[PDB]
């Protein structure tokens, strides 16, 4: 009976047991359902991470201490072990002889009380041939009685679908519902705790540092209650700081240390960016600009909207961003997003909405087909971004997509999160979204027939207007409007294609040179206002690519390289001089 | 699963 | 009236049984309370005080401290919404009619339908409203409830599922929060 | 993988829930840092906290094999917990933890291995070490946040085309004794 029954007052005595900061108003209604005539047995229902064990074993802590009532002072409280009671039962009533010594015992002594933790565990924990004689069926005459006092411990989930299916076992239990405490209460509970973690990790925490973990925990730290949020928090703190200096360690934990904490946890950049990245944000627009020319409105746009949220000026529910980047084709609406991400090293979530035409494709992001039993049944949008949480986001093409992908993104543009059909709280606080469309470009190009000319400029937004409902045009934080690249941006976009080739050819040991003359040449061939700057790789792969392939593959190309490029102004045709 | 077993001493 | 309000608020019980827990639970409040604190006798204002635990309901004959944030509510969200005072009212007065014991016999404190321009706090008075009371706010967003499968949920698991959740969110999250504020946006969508 | 073992052994020196969990997509060395966390700390590449610690690879299948009665799982296991319990620096590594969640020996019940381990990781008093894919983690996994909150979670991603050329030249010497054979460097390239 004492292997299965571990004594918890006597855990408190020599330490084992947290202490118990507050939780007045729950003790305080079991204490008054313990001393009840009839099913004084209290059940401590609440989420995971609340305290529920801490206010059983807090109890025996407190009774150590004679910070109890009289009625509770001299009452012990026995844990039970369902897998120690349960070993070596394999012969017919070894399990009843342990379950009836172990009741008679509380029964005989009239001042103890059990604390069965998970007790959703005893409704079939004897069963066996599929019997119904289980510690349940047995327990429940000596419950309604009086004689005994149990203390159970349950989450919501298991509470509802496995212990309140049986109606008998959860009367003669009393639901004593535990709320998460606030993050008032929540600092308190950890300076309580404090002295063991720092004991354990011989480091001290400042007052400022406790009250960063709760309070940085709610704000980043999802899908984990508050007193369990801040304990991981600090307890890694002690962890990192204690082994990671071998020589010149910190015996403090500063505050500094419980943002880089949280920032590991969720995968997301820390408040320290004033010292460490300063330079690589203030160079972001300028890097941005040599790998795409013009767009500069677009370029500010992103760098702006990432500076406040490091800054500490970015919504409190809402993503870094959310902009509409409308234009030409071959403007850089995709390619100002693919290298933002390579710029800031974070993962590029790209999602092509030409798949998601029809409607019942949109259930893919928020989940599964209906009545997909199969594993993997996660939404592809949901399960992308918690895997990722500092990524960005590219919804190409969106007004491809059917107008009830627009009704998704208003809770997360507006209040920063999508929920999965499971449940699952994805978060986009942190996340770049831009969306592609081409909706005003036919607008545009449309000639007006008539004797004077129409100045359709205002034509582009009627149409996003259409397309896009007034709700969702509001939550965007900017709608920007890419224009034609001009005679002096193709030839920023000449020189772009030839270093590329450059780095294809270095890859062979050739190297490039090209005059400025076949430069501007280049350039007049390839200015097509409709088509952008991707017209400028058809001319380099005509003019430049094709003699060299032929050459690369058997001719003075196959080693030695010191390639030269020049034309003559009465040819008005390249010559390509090729000397290994 | 979980099947009661009932044994028998030799003598 | 351990009786009559245990069969209106407590409905997961039956009434021998449902009406005893109130009385031995009513009892030992008086132990726990000191000797010379009406240990003698306890009267029909502590029976309710333990139905309102044992439902996690707000107990009748409001403090002073509810009726000063009650009165104080329509003023305290008229400071962070304007140009609504028509919605707040709504609210409030809704709050303190059941409070008051007029509320409805079997509805719910109140059914309200935000229809307006965007922009306009259908959603921040909500929000709001729930800081303003200390209740939980149980916020769905019923664009992902278009689906007709996606219904199921509420009130249930998805077909053929062995598990062991086999509860509703929208169910279970009443169940843990029956005082709350209910708020479904966009429920045109769904 | 410096990056994911300095996170798991700070994990493993966290005073409560000091359970690490490797999640991860399918071959991306995921058992490959727990069996090779037991071979650093061989050699003395560890901190020196984590010295004189042994790593334990249960096979849940071996434990659930022969069973065939009503406690016959639960006295192994619980038996195994007090060895754990009796070394304090003994770690147990429990690859496909998601497994665990499952019935293990329970039929019409809720006595998992789970269940049995819930209270032993929420108190500190052993240190589990479990791998599992993203989808298995998502699915299986997190269903109970009782048992996912004592577990931290560690990405374990594949780094880049060009470290895994690395890798492949640490574990060369072992495939080209088996084979009798040797690898020339474009061919791993
Ligand atoms: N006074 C307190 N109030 C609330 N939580 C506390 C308090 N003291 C400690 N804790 C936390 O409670 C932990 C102990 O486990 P609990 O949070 O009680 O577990 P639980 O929520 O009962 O778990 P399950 O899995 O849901 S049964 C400690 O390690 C702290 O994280
Ligand atoms: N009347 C108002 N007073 C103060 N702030 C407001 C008001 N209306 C809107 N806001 C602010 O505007 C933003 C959005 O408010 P919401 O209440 O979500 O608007 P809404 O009109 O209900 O939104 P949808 O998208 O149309 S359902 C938040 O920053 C609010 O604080
Ligand atoms: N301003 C620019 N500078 C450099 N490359 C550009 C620029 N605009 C477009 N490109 C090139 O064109 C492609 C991007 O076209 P994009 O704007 O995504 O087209 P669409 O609007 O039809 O989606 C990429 O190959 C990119 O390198
Ligand atoms: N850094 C590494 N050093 C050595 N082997 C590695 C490394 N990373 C991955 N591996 C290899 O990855 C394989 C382990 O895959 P594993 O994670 O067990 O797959 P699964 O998740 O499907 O069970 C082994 O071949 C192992 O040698
Ligand atoms: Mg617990
Ligand atoms: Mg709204």
């Amino acid at each position: 009976t004492e292997n299965f029954t571990t004594n918890l007052n006597q855990l408190a005595r020599v330490g084992g047991i947290d202490p118990l900061i507050g939780r007045e108003k729950e003790l305080e209604r079991a204490i008054q359902v313990l001393c009840r005539r009839r099913k004084n047995n209290p059940l401590l229902v609440g989420e995971s991470g609340v305290g529920k064990t801490a206010i059983a074993e807090g109890l025996a802590w407190r009774i150590v201490q004679g910070d109890v009532p009289e009625v509770m002072a001299d009452c012990t409280i026995y844990s039970l072990d369902i897998g120690s009671l349960l070993a070596g039962t394999k012969y017919r009533g070894d399990f009843e002889k342990r379950f009836k010594a172990l009741l008679k015992q509380l029964e005989q002594d009239t001042n103890s009380i059990l604390f069965i933790d998970e007790i959703h565990t005893i409704i079939g924990a004897g069963a066996a041939s599929g019997g119904q004689v289980d510690a349940a069926n047995l327990i429940k005459p000596l419950l309604s009685s009086g004689k005994i006092r149990v203390i159970g411990s349950t989450t919501y989930q298991e509470f509802s679908n496995i212990f309140e299916k049986d109606r008998a076992l959860a009367r003669r239990f009393q639901k004593i519902d535990i709320t998460e405490p606030s993050i008032e209460e929540t600092v308190q509970i950890i300076n309580g705790l404090k002295p063991k973690y720092e004991a354990h990790h011989d480091v001290r925490y400042t007052a400022k540092a406790v009250r960063a973990a709760v309070e940085l925990a709610v704000k980043y730290i999802n899908d984990r209650h508050l007193p369990d949020k801040a304990i991981d928090v600090i307890d890694e703190a002690g962890a990192r700081a204690r082994l990671m200096p071998v020589s010149k360690r910190k015996k403090t934990v500063n505050v500094a240390d419980i943002e880089s904490v949280v920032a590991r946890i969720a995968r997301i950049p820390e408040k320290s960016v004033s010292q460490s990245d300063r330079d690589t944000l203030k160079n972001l627009g300028d890097r941005l600009k040599m790998l795409v020319f013009g767009q500069d409105k677009a370029i500010e746009a992103l760098t702006e909207a990432i500076k406040m949220a490091r800054a500490g000026l970015g919504h409190e529910h809402k993503p870094v961003g959310s902009f509409l980047f409308a234009g030409p084709t071959g403007v850089g609406k995709t390619e100002v997003t693919v290298q933002l991400s390579k710029a800031l090293g974070i993962e590029l979530l790209r999602f092509d909405m030409s798949e998601y035409m029809e409607r019942h494709t949109v259930s893919r992001l928020i989940g599964a087909p209906p009545g997909y039993v199969g594993f993997d049944q996660g939404g592809l949008l949901t399960d992308a971004v918690i895997k990722h949480p500092h990524a960005v986001l590219l919804l190409d093409e969106i007004e491809k997509a059917h107008p009830d992908v627009f009704n998704i993104l208003l809770q997360v543009m507006d209040n920063g999160t999508l929920t999965d059909n499971n449940g699952r709280k994805a978060d986009f606080r942190n996340v770049v979204l831009v969306m592609t469309t081409n909706a005003g470009v036919r607008e545009t190009e449309r000639k007006s027939i008539g004797l004077i000319h129409q100045d359709n400029s205002t034509d582009a937004m009627e149409e996003i207007k259409k397309i896009f409902t007034p709700e969702f045009r509001n939550r965007l934080d900017n709608i920007i409007w890419f224009d034609h690249l001009s005679t002096d941006v193709i030839h920023q976009v000449v020189d772009k294609f030839i270093v590329e080739l450059q780095v294809q050819l270095d890859q062979k040991g050739v190297s490039l040179e090209v005059s400025q003359e076949a430069r501007n040449w280049l350039a007049e061939k390839g200015y097509d206002r409709a088509m952008g700057a991707r017209p400028m790789a058809r001319v380099i792969q005509d003019n430049l690519k094709k003699p060299l392939a032929n050459e690369l593959l058997f001719g003075s190309l196959v080693d030695g390289g010191q390639v030269t490029v020049a034309l003559d102004k009465e040819k008005n045709e390249l010559t390509y001089g090729f000397q290994s | 699963e979980k099947v009661r077993d009932a044994l028998k001493p030799p003598s």
